[PDB]
RNA sequence: AGCAGAGUGGCGCAGCGGAAGCGUGCUGGGCCCAUAACCCAGAGGUCGAUGGAUCGAAACCAUCCUCUGCUACCA
């Protein structure tokens, strides 16, 4: 069924297709960036340079990024072109192609149980759920994946509008399985060069105080990579909440060790 | 060659197969060492003595003697360093001679 | 623990691992392993237990017989006795010094804390070989004469060649003690006559008088690889010094001071140095726990210093005294000295070169090996029997003892003379 | 041992959320009187193990092992 918010493409929009035949006059191709509607590419507007081979360019069974040059709205002729394509558009379109595939796979679990004897089943599910998720956040550059990703980490998004059954478990499982494990790249940077002998116990007091105002029972990940370097991967959230945990903790270890003898790295 | 033409005005051919002198007195088997140009060429004899081999009439542009391979060489009656090519063989003919045990069993093809 | 320190010094290409494993049973090993471009060029460590079945031969644990594995060309077998437990005679310690000429300053340092030596000669090269003489002379200067020459590589060397070599060495060294030192030819490819070596080292080398009552002094020569394992970081509960003690019974929990010191921040001169103080965590020798560390033995003293001082070999030749030791920490020093009339440690097959070296000139850098310390320093005043040297890093002078003085002849320093501090 | 890569389906390099990806080679065909250049065509097959989501996993994501690259120590 449709993979996109609108059924028909517009004018000058970047899309994706999959080649199913090669024509004399260009390439007649099916879309997989929308419905399986037909769109015709023309030979002239594929490149601005010569062309020796022809199967080392376009061939069957390839996703190809393209621009919709014209569309007949009533007839359903989607004129197409590969002449204006930049690699930056390919990154943006590959993401939207891949994200729609995963979102429609989530909106396939819904159809496994419900009445789907007719092809239009998924279309019924798509219009009513998809649009209110993505339309509210299309202007900021988000897909319906953002709405679902927000629901798993704070559940009020999918309870603000009609909640389905049995969907919720598989929805949670698939969001939490695929978009994790989930991750902190927090590493402490600490340098010390002691003349102390009481440094061994001094470091222990400093290590356990990586995060202030936490319980004595807080689990953390200590790492020793080299003798002066003390890496502490602090409490694992998303690395946008443990910023204060990373920054101010570094001051503790370097200060605690200077009080017991000599100068150290700051 | 790769076909072409003007290669039929003149006597096709071929080696209807055939057979088999030797050695004779100062007329023995050698192996191609190098492959100079102009015309001449190098070829170490199978006994141990080196020598420099020379092409012979007819065999000029009527038979190509690629590098490496047995070939029949007359020795000059008086000259040591330069010697005179005769009568080449076939690679099959050379391995049959080797299997017979008449030339020394030292060189590979 | 240990009772005596026997050193295993010997010039290039005689094989160290075969002989060292036969005597101690503990491999000589160090950084870069790897193995050894030839023979060990690091300062190796090893201890061992010497027992008897009431026989001059020393057993293995399996004391019925011993089948070597030095070569599969033939089977070398020896018989120490038969089994029913063996009586412990003593615990011995070794000091494997560098076997290569460039490493002379390190060989000197390591040597200077031994109580005896084993000159490992190799029959392959020249008969009055440079390094044999170099070693021997240094040994008689430091205060030792308990030497057992060992002909360590005469496996394929013919009996005329090997005979000529022992003769020429013993005839060149006509002014250095060596006539009361035995010369034991051995095999190092079939480990033969090893049993008779065991008889020699208990005979020629008893325990010399050790002063327990006198104040502890530990001379550290080797650092420690502590720490960085797990679990619980960082840096360590600290740092281990491989040192020998030459005076005093160092007890556990005692505080010890490393006396060359660390120099005060923003010094405009050559003074001031401040000793570092560390409490003794543990007194480990062999593989057996101890509460004491008797003198005359090489012991691993774990102390409460932190990883940076032991992360590399940086505690070579440091003097440690318990605690607030009286020994002065000079930065500029008054050497009395004398020179050799030959250049020691160099001499080849052809007169080229080895003769009389010219007199020292002021403002030249020379290695003064004082104690086990190795400092570099420049000569500020040069009179024949009174030179004044200024040292880069301060030297703790335990006693005025001896010194060894070397001069940079070419690529590296070479031994020129000795003397005594005033 | 910290970090990185990989654990062939011809080779070599190993590409990404669709079951050989890229470059190359070998073998065959085409073009040409012929060769080169140029154009096409190939090939038994969980891609180290133990698991989860999945329609499916070298490849989507984990838990383990091994080999190496850089850094580097316990031994």
């Amino acid at each position: 069924c449709r993979f996109y918010q609108h059924k028909f493409p517009e004018v000058e929009d970047v899309v994706m297709v999959n080649v199913r035949s090669i024509a004399e006059m260009g390439a007649y191709v099916s879309l997989l960036e929308y419905n399986n509607i037909e769109g015709m590419i023309l030979l002239s507007e594929l490149s601005r340079r010569r062309i020796r081979s022809i199967n080392k360019l376009i061939r069957i069974g390839r996703n190809e990024c393209v621009v919709v040059i014209r569309v007949d709205k009533e007839k359903g002729y989607i004129d197409l072109s590969k002449r204006r394509v930049s690699p930056e558009e390919a990154i943006k379109c590959e993401d939207k192609f891949t994200k729609s595939k995963t979102v429609y796979s989530i909106l396939r679990h819904v159809a496994e149980v419900l009445e789907y004897t007719k092809d239009e089943q998924l279309e019924s599910l798509f219009q009513r759920t998809a649009w209110v998720f993505d339309d509210k956040y299309k202007r900021p550059g988000y897909g319906a994946y953002d709405a679902f990703k927000h629901a798993v980490s704070d559940p009020s998004i999918l309870d603000s509008l009609d909640l389905n059954e049995d969907e919720r478990e598989v929805l949670i499982n698939n969001i939490n399985r695929r978009l994790t494990p989930q991750a902190v790249k927090i590493r402490a940077d600490i340098e010390v060069a002691c003349y102390g002998y009481e440094g061994i116990d001094a470091v222990k007091e400093a290590l356990r105080a990586g995060l202030n105002c936490s319980t004595e029972t807080m689990p953390i990940k200590i790492n020793l990579i080299a003798p002066p370097r003390y890496v502490m991967t602090t409490t694992t959230l998303e690395r946008t909440e443990g910023l204060s945990v990373l920054n101010q903790a570094m001051a503790v270890i370097k200060e605690k060790i200077e009080e017991k003898r000599g100068v150290f790295n700051v | 060659k790769g076909g072409k033409n003007r290669r039929r005005g003149k006597n096709e051919n071929e080696s209807e197969k055939r057979e088999l002198v030797f050695k004779e007195d100062g007329q023995e088997y050698a192996q191609v060492i190098k492959m100079l140009g102009n015309g001449r060429l190098e070829a170490m004899c199978f006994d141990g003595v080196k020598r420099l081999c020379h092409i012979r009439g007819k065999l000029r542009k009527k038979v190509w003697i690629n590098t490496s391979d047995i070939i029949l060489v007359g020795l000059r009656d008086y000259q040591d360093n330069k010697a005179d090519v005769i009568l080449k063989y076939n690679a099959d003919e050379a391995r049959s001679l080797k299997a017979y045990g008449e030339l020394p069993e030292h060189a590979k093809i | 623990q240990a009772t005596i320190n026997i050193g295993t010094i010997g010039h290039v290409a005689h094989g160290k691992s075969t002989v060292v494993k036969a005597i101690s049973g503990v491999h000589t090993v160090r950084f870069k392993n790897e193995l050894e471009r030839n023979i060990t060029i690091k300062l190796g460590y090893a201890n061992a237990k010497i027992y008897k079945l009431d026989d001059p031969s020393c057993p293995r644990p399996e004391c019925y017989r011993s089948c070597g594995s030095s070569t599969p060309d033939e089977f070398p077998t020896d018989i120490p006795g038969t089994k029913g437990n063996f009586k412990l005679v003593r615990h011995v310690s070794f000091v494997d010094c560098p076997g290569h000429d460039i490493l002379m300053a390190t060989m000197l340092n390591g040597a200077a804390v031994m109580d005896a030596a084993l000159l490992l000669i190799a029959g392959n090269e020249s008969c009055p070989q440079p390094q044999t003489s170099e070693h021997l002379a240094a040994i008689e200067i430091m205060k030792l004469k308990h030497i057992l020459i060992l002909q360590n590589k005469i496996d394929l060397v013919k009996e005329s060649q090997a005979k000529e070599q022992y003769e020429q060495i013993l005839a060149f060294v006509q002014g250095t003690v060596a006539e009361g030192a035995p010369i034991i030819p051995i095999s190092a490819q079939l480990k033969y006559n090893i049993e008779v070596v065991c008889e020699y080292i208990v005979k020629k080398i008893p325990v010399p008088p050790r002063d327990f009552t006198s104040e502890p002094r530990l001379i550290v020569i080797r650092s420690f690889d502590v720490n960085k394992p797990g679990c619980e970081v960082d840096d360590l509960k600290g740092g281990v010094a491989g040192g020998s003690i030459l005076k005093g019974v160092l007890k556990v929990g005692q505080e010890i001071e490393v006396r060359p010191g660390i120099v005060s921040k923003d010094s405009e001169g050559k003074l001031m140095c401040k000793p570092i103080f560390s409490k003794i965590v543990s007194l480990f020798a062999e593989h057996n726990d101890l509460q004491y560390a008797a003198p005359g033995g090489l012991i691993g003293v774990g102390t409460k210093i932190d990883p940076t001082l032991c992360r590399a070999d940086r505690m070579v030749g440091q003097v440690l005294g318990a605690v607030g030791a009286l020994p002065e920490i000079f930065t500029e020093l008054e050497i009395s000295y004398f020179l050799l009339r030959r250049l020691l440690g160099v001499r080849t097959e052809g007169d080229k070169k080895a003769a009389k070296v010219q007199k020292l000139s002021k403002n030249e850098v020379l290695m003064v090996n004082i104690g086990s310390l190795s400092t570099g320093g420049r000569v500020s005043a040069v009179k024949a029997d009174l030179g004044k040297i200024v040292l880069t890093n301060p030297v703790c002078t335990e006693v005025g003892e001896k010194i060894a003085l070397s001069r940079r002849v070419e690529k590296h320093w070479r031994l020129i003379g000795w003397g005594q501090i005033r």
